[PDB]
Order: C-alpha cells, then sequence, then structure tokens
RNA sequence: GCCGUGCUAAGCGGGGAGGUAGCGGUGCCCUGUACCUGCAAUCCGCUCUAGCAGGGCCGAAUCCCUUCUCGAGGUUCGUUUACUUUAAGGCCUGCCUUAAGUAAGUGGUGUUGACGUUUGGGUCCUGCGCAAUGGGAAUUCAUGAACCAUGUCAGGUCCGGAAGGAAGCAGCAUUAAGUGAAACCUCUCAUGUGCCGCAGGGUUGCCUGGGCCGAGCUAACUGCUUAAGUAACGCUAGGGUAGCGAAUCGACAGAAGGUGCACGGU
C-alpha cells in the first residue's frame, strides 16, 4: 500500500511539473 | 504543501529517465505522454525555488499565502511571479484528484 | 176607680275619642249582646235632633222616660319615681394631646456634688497630612519573529568565459512585536499599616459594663399631686310609658220620680 502511495504522488509531482489546464 | 511538491519534482529528477512513466527503458522516444514536449520540466523544476522560499508555517497553510508574502517568496527565488501562481494553481488540482480518489 | 178585651207612643244597647260648623251612622276603642236587610268615608245619609230605606218583635211597662248614686273605661293637664329616644353644657365622666413634681415596681442613662475612689474595652463622625504596605509599571532571567528587524546567513537561484556581484529563504542570537518566571533597585495610587502629623464636633454632647454616695433624666406603663384639652359612652333638657295628682266625658249596678188611648161590665 505504501509503495502504491509513493508511486501515486511520485505521478502527481510529475503532471505539475508538465502544466495542465484546470 | 510545497515541502512534498519539492519532494515530488526531486524523486521524479532521482528516478526519471525521458520523463518516465513514458516507456523510459527502451527509451525510444521515449516520452510517456509521447510527446513530449518534456514535458516537464526547465521551470516547473524551479518550482523548488518558489516553495523554499517559503516558510513553515506559509508551507502547512498555504491559504495564508496572499500578497506581501508572495512579493516576498518571488524576490527570494528571483521569480515573479506568474511561473510561482502556475505552480500552485496546479497542486490544487492534484488535491482534488487525491481526495476524489486515494 | 174596680174588672174583661184591645190599640198608640216608647222601645227592640250605651258610651269615649276624632272627624263635620255641629248632630248622627259606617269606622277605632270602652262595657255587653241587646231583631234582619240596603247606605255611609273624597264619608255618607241629615241640620234640630231624626240615621235615610225597607221589613219583623214588645208596649206603658220589673221590660217607656227622668234624675241621683256606683263605676268598667275615653280623653286632657301637672308632679314625685322607673325605663326608652334625641341634643347643648361643663377639669362629675370616657377619651386626644398634654405641663411640673415626687413614691414604690423594672431597665437604663447620666443632669447636680458630678468632688471623690476603680477599671476594661470600645467609640468615632467631618476634614486635611503624611509615611506603610497593599496594587499597577521600569528592571531582571527564560524565551523569542515564513512574507513586511536585525546580526550570522550553510544550501538552491541569477549575472558571467573567468575575476567578482544579484535576489536572500532555513537555521541560530540580540532587538524590535512579543512571551514566560519571579523578585531587589525604580515610578505611581492608596484600606485598624501608624491615629504616626494635625484641626474641628463633643476634648467628656460620648459608647458600654461592673463596686460605690444623696437629687437627676428616660420607658413618666402604676401611685399621689397640681394645670391644660374632645365628647359621649356613665352625667342634663325634650318626647313616650308605669306607681301619683287635676280636668272633662262615660258602660254597668243601684235609688228617687215621671209615661197614653179603645171598647164592654160596674
Amino acid at each position: 500500500l505504501f509503495l502504491l502511495t509513493v508511486c501515486t504522488t511520485v505521478l502527481v509531482s510529475g503532471w505539475v511539473v508538465l502544466g495542465w489546464m484546470e | 504543501t510545497l515541502d512534498d511538491f519539492l519532494e515530488q519534482l526531486g524523486q521524479v529528477r532521482n528516478m526519471g529517465p525521458l520523463d518516465e512513466l513514458l516507456q523510459m527503458m527502451p527509451g525510444a522516444g521515449k516520452m510517456k505522454g509521447l510527446k513530449n514536449i518534456q514535458v516537464d520540466e526547465k521551470q516547473l523544476n524551479h518550482v523548488e525555488a518558489i516553495i523554499k522560499s517559503m516558510t513553515v508555517l506559509e508551507k502547512e497553510q498555504p491559504d495564508i499565502i496572499n500578497a506581501s508574502r508572495r512579493k516576498r517568496i518571488a524576490k527570494g527565488s528571483g521569480t515573479s511571479v506568474q511561473e510561482v501562481n502556475r505552480l500552485l494553481k496546479q497542486f490544487d488540482e492534484m488535491k482534488k484528484m487525491m481526495k476524489q480518489m486515494t
């Protein structure tokens, strides 16, 4: 579960870096 | 908060090749979106500098960050202002997506 | 006149008071029963005198009239005595509100000598003055600031080929802003902190208690005494009423006197 959470966080960070419309 | 946002960009640089995930291991392209363009980033990465300039209080409660606080954060990161305002909007949509799923 | 047989008048309750100009009755009362009916109270029928109308009984008389005596009662006036109602008049009397003084019953306090002798505690109000110590600060230690103090600012960021600069966050001092801990030294306000400084009000007008010496004051509730104040309960006038008296009308009982005619016989 912890690993999954970490992965999700990473994905979110990547998205933020990319930038995207609201 | 911003301490967590930097950690996500820091771990992305630590574990990311060709913007993986996005078929980094084959490496041709490879960008997972396609794409790429990077997609992120030479500016999203700076994102680290804006959260670094914030105080412990400002990080825990981002709703307290207004005009007088923003102007201070921008001067300490050597930014403005539109680049930082972009990072916070993106983070707001992230927590909305986090609470809705997991 | 003496006898026989009839009739009339009178009578078939009265009285008192009021009323009416009286005189009567109906009504009210006093004595008794003593015929019936229509009328009579805004009185009514009368006015001499008789109750108007009508009917029945008795008749000259022990039973018709008159008078004296007796006296049931009506009325009126006055006194002595009892009860009721109403009002003045006042220290007889109830009661407001009371002045002075004293005695005993009780408390108390202080007016005179308050001398004098004792003591404890307390008071205790005004006004000012002050220190105290009771509170509020400097002060002090601790702590102590993402963005709008500061000192020291690792690490990221920028200018740059370099030498050198830029933006200055985390953190950590000190200091702003603060925060916490207690208390000398420092300011400020003051309560039996002291009544310590004093004045006025009593410096003895007191407060309290106890042992005291003759008057005192007060509850003057009770006593005696003297002087004021309201009026009726208990006091005095008028009215009514009973035991009293005078006047005047009068049932009843009783005494003394007076009251007709017809015929027949003689």
